[PDB]
């Protein structure tokens, strides 16, 4: 199933990294063809891509391989398999990336965080609550 | 390419209605607009009124009590309508799709509208 | 003020580190091996394999990650290339894709005012060149720049607010630390007359204070605090005076700042 | 070993999040050394702080990106001229390696395809050279 | 609206030589510095051919001989060289505000 905890660190740096850039392909690829000029939307969509594609690579890889990396902090640390790990790492995870912006914004996307973990927690248990009538 | 085609009545009979349709092809409605022009003889090229690019109208002061311009964006057609000709509105109608500076690029072939009897 | 207090502690005891005769040794000793490690590099960078691979590494492509060109470094790089660089229902709804656009629209037309423009060329130049040299000039109250710039609506905004601080004798100096985002947000047709315009976006960090004329105190802000401010930017060009030499035809139809937060 | 690798995603991510995590360290250590030269004297401890940060968040990103959009190009070609040759061996990670820098400089022209191929193919050397004396 | 007189009522030029048709706007018709005095050319039988607009550009296969200057309220026309193909009736259009009035036309000949 999942790898070694301290090792999936990798694998989600490098997992949403790869989510995050061919994510960025398709959204930046047609977003450059839409706008460039009637004889050269080809190379806008390239240029896009080039241009946009990598930013969100990083900005996905970090966010969730910083998230990974608190799970197993959490996990290490809490050594059990409830999915409040998921609620705590995610909190972490917002806080930690928001940092620059102030001991409010912080807090903020901390809370904003951890809540949008509870509800992706949520949906999941009620999804397996329905399959399982 | 881009054209723009008109289909209405000549010899309009005084103080009846005057209907040219601008069937457009080449481009849509929603990303360009139309104006609606008049060439009198007598007194020279004047604007009537436009459909926007978004797709509101707008009319001349002196002929907005009679103008009615309404599109259909699905059959890339433009309506033109005047509810009451007189002898003064006997010219010929072009619709001109106008582009970026608001310039009226591309013509109808233009419809020639007489009034008498 | 739990937290101001330990700030106050870590930054005087980073003060008193820094300041340690150990401390301060032991920087300066670094320093130094900084010297000679470039020294000692020095003659590679001359060679020319090291300016074609820093080239392809680097490119100048990391300024769309952040950064501030400092005034003479903008001028003297654009002089530069200025000189010799710059010298079924399915396939219906296939066909709607590759259909004309508002954003088409408005590309298109700079495109035949310019042959070389693009996207990607001028986000490159807005983001070496133009925001660079429109904010800093904006932090600073330096109205001979953004007279070129600024349209009659928006500098007359600008220079009644500078007139404001005159009256109570305040100058702006400001600091721009690092500009990110940089990008063109949208591409628009000002209605009803279809003006093509360019919707640019920013972030720049900054340094918002202002300082009596007479004197010279801060009258408003702190020398000390850095903000995170967002700034729209609408762009049109204008087909006359193309050939100016600082604008070349780019002009600013619209300047709102907003978004503003604290930063670090 | 480490590093499981049973299929080609597990390459495909342990790879890519390897390189991007040495182009952020390097990067941000690259850029925390150039932003404490660039620190302008008699500056306050907030600004100071700013401007090694603003050095470490520029160079950071950047080389990261760089290096984790050519673990994934290598990674992806990699594995495709895996499939198509029916096996890996050094030399299919070298053809993967310099097939991968030219892709990166497409656009620049090329005399910048010598510069980036022999630099990735170089990089994979090291790699394949490393991968093989750890395992 | 904005009442645009265009001089002369009538031209007649050689081949070759440049022939000049002036509008003067009874306003301004800038909009962010952009003169929306657009440029038509109508041959008897055809509909008006835009020549000129935004003051400046040349429409979609103009030729080059067709010149656009002008700004504030005083605006012109240059067809340098100019050849048998042009003699046409020319006006000059504001774009700035609604409704939209065309100049008194100016018929250009050959001599
Ligand atoms: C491994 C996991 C380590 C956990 C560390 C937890 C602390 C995280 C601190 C934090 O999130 O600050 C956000 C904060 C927000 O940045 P921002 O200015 O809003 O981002 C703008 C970017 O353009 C936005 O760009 P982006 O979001 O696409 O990229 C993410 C961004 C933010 O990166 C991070 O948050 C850390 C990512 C993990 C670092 C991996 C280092 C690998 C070391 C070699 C192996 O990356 C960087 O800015 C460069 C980071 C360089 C790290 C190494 C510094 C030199 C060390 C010598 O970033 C910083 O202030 C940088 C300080 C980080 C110091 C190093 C911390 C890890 C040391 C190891
Ligand atoms: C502007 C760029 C600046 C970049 C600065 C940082 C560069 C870092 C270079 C690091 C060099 C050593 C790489 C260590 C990788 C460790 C990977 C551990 C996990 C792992 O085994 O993933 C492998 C992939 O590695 C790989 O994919 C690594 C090889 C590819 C590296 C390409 C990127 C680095 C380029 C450096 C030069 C930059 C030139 C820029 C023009 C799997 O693969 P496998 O071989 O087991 O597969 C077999 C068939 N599935």
């Amino acid at each position: 199933s999942r790898d070694p905890c301290p090792i999936v660190i990798l694998n989600d740096f490098g997992g949403a990294f790869a989510m995050g850039a061919i994510g960025g392909v398709v959204w930046h690829g047609i977003k450059g063809f839409r706008n460039s000029p009637l004889g050269e939307r080809g190379s806008g969509a390239m240029s896009a891509i080039k241009a946009r594609a990598p930013v969100l690579g990083g900005n996905f890889g970090v966010w969730g391989g910083l998230f990974s990396t608190f799970d197993c902090a959490v996990k290490a640390v809490r050594k059990r398999e409830d999915p409040w790990n998921a609620i705590i790492a995610g909190f972490f995870t917002g806080g930690a990336l928001a940092v620059r912006g102030g001991w409010r914004h912080t807090r903020n996307s901390s809370i904003t965080c951890a809540c949008l973990l509870g509800v992706i927690e949520g949906v999941g248990l009620m999804f397996q609550r329905y399959a399982a009538w | 390419q881009v054209q723009l085609k008109q289909s209405g009545p000549g010899l309009v009979q005084p103080s009846q209605s005057l209907s040219i349709t601008c069937t457009v092809s080449g481009f849509s409605l929603t990303t360009y607009g139309v104006h609606w022009v008049r060439q009198s003889p007598g007194k020279g090229l004047e604007w009537l009124g436009v459909m926007w690019r978004g797709g509101s109208t707008d009319f001349n002061a002196a002929f907005m009590s009679r103008l009615s311009i309404t599109k259909d964006n699905s059959k890339s057609q433009v309506f033109f309508k005047m509810n009451s000709l007189q002898a003064d509105d006997t010219a010929i109608y072009y619709c001109a799709r106008y582009g970026n500076y608001d310039a009226m690029d591309y013509w109808g072939q233009g419809t020639s509208v007489t009034v008498s009897s | 003020k739990t937290l101001k207090k330990t700030g106050e502690t870590m930054e005087h005891i980073a003060t008193k580190a820094w300041e340690s005769e150990l401390g301060k040794n032991t920087r300066k000793a670094a320093a130094a091996t900084a010297k000679k490690l470039d020294e000692s590099f020095e003659p590679v960078r001359q060679t020319k394999i090291y300016k074609e691979v820093s080239e392809v590494i680097d490119d100048g492509e990391s300024s769309r990650y952040g950064g501030f060109i400092t005034k003479e470094q903008r001028r003297l790089k654009r002089e530069r290339d200025l000189a010799s660089g710059k010298r079924r229902k399915i396939t219906n709804k296939v066909g709607g894709f590759f259909a004309e656009t508002e954003s088409s629209r408005v590309y298109s037309q700079f495109k035949l005012m310019d042959p070389t423009f693009s996207n990607e060329s001028f986000t490159r130049h807005l983001r070496e060149y133009i925001v660079p040299e429109i904010l800093e000039a904006y932090v600073k109250g330096d109205v001979k720049v953004l007279k070129k710039w600024f349209s009659e609506a928006p500098f007359n905004v600008y220079a009644a607010q500078q007139k404001i601080f005159k009256e109570q004798d305040v100058y702006a100096d400001g600091r721009i630390l690092d500009i990110r985002g940089v990008e063109i947000v949208s591409a628009k047709l000002l209605a009803p007359q279809d003006i093509p315009v360019l919707v640019v976006g920013c972030r720049a960090q900054e340094i918002n204070l202002y300082r009596k004329k007479k004197t010279g105190e801060i009258a408003a802000g702190d020398e000390a605090n850095i903000l995170m401010s967002s700034y729209a930017m609408v762009f049109t060009r204008d087909p006359e005076q193309i050939d100016d030499d600082e604008t070349e035809g780019w002009k600013i139809l619209e300047f709102v700042r907003g978004g503003s937060r604290q930063f670090t | 070993g480490l590093i499981p690798s049973r299929g080609w995603t597990d390459d495909l991510c342990y790879g890519t999040g390897a390189v991007y995590l040495l182009g952020l360290g390097i990067g941000g250590f690259s850029g925390m050394m150039q932003g404490l030269q660039n620190i302008p004297p008699n500056s306050p401890g907030k600004l100071q702080l700013n401007t090694v940060l603003n050095h470490i968040t520029k160079r950071g990103p950047f080389l990261g990106n760089n290096a984790g959009i050519l673990a994934l190009s290598y990674n992806i070609i990699n594995s495709t001229i895996d499939a198509l040759r029916g096996k890996h061996d050094t030399a299919g990670s070298i053809g993967a390696g310099a097939l991968t820098g030219a892709l990166f400089k497409s656009s620049k022209g090329l005399k910048p395809m010598g510069y980036s191929s022999a630099m990735v193919a170089a990089a994979c050397a090291v790699w394949c050279s490393v991968k093989k004396r750890l395992l | 609206d904005i009442v645009l007189t265009q001089s002369p009522a009538s031209l007649a030029v050689s081949l070759g030589q440049r022939a000049t048709i002036s509008c003067r706007a009874s306003e301004s018709v800038d909009i962010y510095g952009i003169s929306f005095m657009n440029w038509f050319q109508q041959k008897p039988g055809q509909p008006p051919k835009l020549l000129i607009y935004a003051t400046s550009n040349q429409g979609s296969g103009v030729p080059a001989r067709f010149s656009g200057s002008g700004s504030g309220t005083d605006f012109s026309l240059n067809i340098h060289p100019m050849e048998e193909d042009d003699t046409a009736m020319y006006f000059c259009q504001q774009s700035k505000e609604v409704p939209r009035t065309f100049g008194g036309g100016t018929k250009l000949e050959i001599k």
